[PDB]
Order: C-alpha cells, then sequence, then structure tokens
C-alpha cells in the first residue's frame, strides 16, 4: 500500500483502494500482467522521445 | 529560450510551432494527439491566420521531417482576458492527422490528483520553444529545451508583481540567466517521471526574461484537464 512510498511501485498513474494500490496508464498504453508497468500499443505512444 | 540547450534529434517530439502567414514562427504547441494542438489562448491575438508546424528542430534547414498542418478549429478559454492573463489556455483541431515519426510524437495527459501529487512535487521540469535567447533578442533558429525548478507556490506571489492565480504556477531560476521568453508562449512545459514525459503546463507570461527576482509563469494544466477533454471530444 501507499502510492507515497515509490508511486505504488507503479510506472505511470498511482492511485489507492483504501488498502491497496492501483497503477494505470495513459490513453495509447496497456497495463502489464505484473499490473505495474505499462506498455505501448503504437509505434509512438504519447511521452517517450522518437529516438 | 534564455541558455539551457539543444533539442537533439528526437528529444522534444511534442514541441509545435505555430507559424503566420509570413510563415514566421510566433507561438508554441504541445501534441495532444494526433489531431489536437495544446496552445496558450494570448498566442490566438498576435496573428490574422496561421498554420501549425510540426518535426522542425531549425527554422531554416529542410530536415525533410517537417510537416505543416491547417488549424480546423480553435477553441479558446472563455474566462480568459489580457488584464489578467488568467484561463491561459487554448486547443487546437487540426485539419488532417499529425503522422507521427522521428521528431514528431505526442506528449501524455497525467491525471489531476496524480500529476498534483508526484509531478509538480518533483524537482524540475522542462521548457521548450523557439522563443528569443535573450530578453531583447531574436526568434530562435534551433529548437531549445530549458530544465527549469517549480517554484514554491508563495514566493510565487512575492516575487511577483501580478496575480499569481490558481489556474498559473511560478518556475524557472530567481537569480541564474535561464529562462523561456518570448515567441516561447504556448509552448509545451513537461515533467518527466521514468523516462515517460507529461503535459504538466503551457508556457503563458513573466516580467521580463530570466530577471532577478522573477520567474516562469505557466498555465497549471492539471487544472484544465476536464476541460481538455471537453475540447478534445469537442466543444
Ligand atoms: C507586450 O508585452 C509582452 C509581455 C510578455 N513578455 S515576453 O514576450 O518577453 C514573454 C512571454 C511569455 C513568457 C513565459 C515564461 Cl515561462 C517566461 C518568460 C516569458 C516572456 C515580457 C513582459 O514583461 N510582458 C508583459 C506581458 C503583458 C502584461 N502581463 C499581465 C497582465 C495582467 N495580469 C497578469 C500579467 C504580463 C505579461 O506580456
Ligand atoms: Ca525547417
Amino acid at each position: 500500500k501507499l502510492c507515497s512510498l515509490d508511486n505504488g511501485d507503479c510506472d505511470q498513474f498511482c492511485h489507492e483502494e483504501q488498502n491497496s494500490v492501483v497503477c494505470s496508464c495513459a490513453r495509447g498504453y496497456t497495463l502489464a500482467d505484473n499490473g505495474k508497468a505499462c506498455i505501448p500499443t503504437g509505434p509512438y505512444p504519447c511521452g517517450k522521445q522518437t529516438l | 529560450i534564455v541558455g539551457g540547450q539543444e533539442c537533439k534529434d528526437g528529444e522534444c517530439p511534442w514541441q509545435a510551432l505555430l507559424i503566420n502567414e509570413e510563415n514566421e514562427g510566433f507561438c508554441g504547441g504541445t501534441i495532444l494527439s494526433e489531431f489536437y494542438i495544446l496552445t496558450a489562448a494570448h498566442c490566438l491575438y498576435q496573428a490574422k491566420r496561421f498554420k501549425v508546424r510540426v518535426g522542425d528542430r531549425n527554422t531554416e534547414q529542410e530536415e525533410g521531417g517537417e510537416a505543416v498542418h491547417e488549424v480546423e478549429v480553435v477553441i479558446k478559454h472563455n474566462r480568459f482576458t489580457k488584464e489578467t492573463y488568467d484561463f491561459d489556455i487554448a486547443v487546437l483541431r487540426l485539419k488532417t492527422p499529425i503522422t507521427f515519426r522521428m521528431n514528431v510524437a505526442p506528449a501524455c495527459l497525467p491525471e489531476r490528483d496524480w500529476a498534483e501529487s508526484t509531478l509538480m512535487t518533483q524537482k524540475t521540469g522542462i521548457v521548450s520553444g523557439f522563443g528569443r535567447t535573450h530578453e531583447k533578442g531574436r526568434q530562435s533558429t534551433r529548437l531549445k529545451m530549458l530544465e527549469v525548478p517549480y517554484v514554491d507556490r508563495n514566493s510565487c506571489k512575492l516575487s511577483s508583481s501580478f496575480i499569481i492565480t490558481q489556474n498559473m504556477f511560478c518556475a524557472g531560476y530567481d537569480t541564474k540567466q535561464e529562462d523561456a521568453c518570448q515567441g516561447d508562449s504556448g509552448g509545451p512545459h513537461v515533467t518527466r517521471f521514468k523516462d515517460t514525459y507529461f503535459v504538466t503546463g503551457i508556457v503563458s507570461w513573466g516580467e521580463g526574461c530570466a530577471r532577478k527576482g522573477k520567474y516562469g509563469i505557466y498555465t497549471k494544466v492539471t487544472a484544465f484537464l476536464k476541460w481538455i477533454d471537453r475540447s478534445m471530444k469537442t466543444r
């Protein structure tokens, strides 16, 4: 619990469900299995430097 | 951008640049998607007709990856006025889809509470643009980015000589000669969290450029999100 410790160990958005943390991601992303990371769908996901 | 570095290839992919008929760059933008741009409200005065450009990194050298888009509709904020500069925000819907490629990707709109709690509490942020290089200078030719520390809301109101409302927020340096400036307006202010940049603020106003005892006043994006949506869903 605690999105205070380190964003609940999330990748992007971190929220709280009166006991545990719930992670989420920006439009164009999908929450991985571990329910913490985020992953793109297209080759040009918002927020990433096109390197 | 006074001081600061230069946007290397692929580093500031969300930057947009409004250009007048004279093809001149007068303001900046933020690519929120393939169809919508986020700019300042006062940037919608300094001109008659204007286009939005992307992929540009050098304003006089065909980098081949540039591209101009026309403006289908312009959504300026109703509560805005020049007398206070409050509600400095506007959203542009493109006439034809932005094709994301190198030097052309969009930035993320974060959630309100999470942005205010973990983004704007972050130490620094990133401001970028083609604006002037020193207060009395000329539009820059190359694209610049400046790391601008977040400023204590209090100091903000003091140091200022204008009402710093809830829709805006200070950012920059007190003494250091680094700040955004004329032309950098509408530009993007983004915070970085884990290698994914977020749209935290819109470049708005300041007293001079890089002046001691003064900061960069940016528009609080978190305080307009719901609006940015009702604007993209068009309204
Ligand atoms: C025509 O005047 C231009 C200007 C912008 N410039 S500017 O073009 O150099 C300029 C514009 C945006 C900026 C954004 C950041 Cl973060 C940092 C520096 C900036 C400098 C400096 C100035 O003193 N002024 C004054 C002014 C107009 C009057 N004003 C307010 C009025 C009511 N209420 C609050 C503020 C402050 C900005 O525009
Ligand atoms: Ca060019």
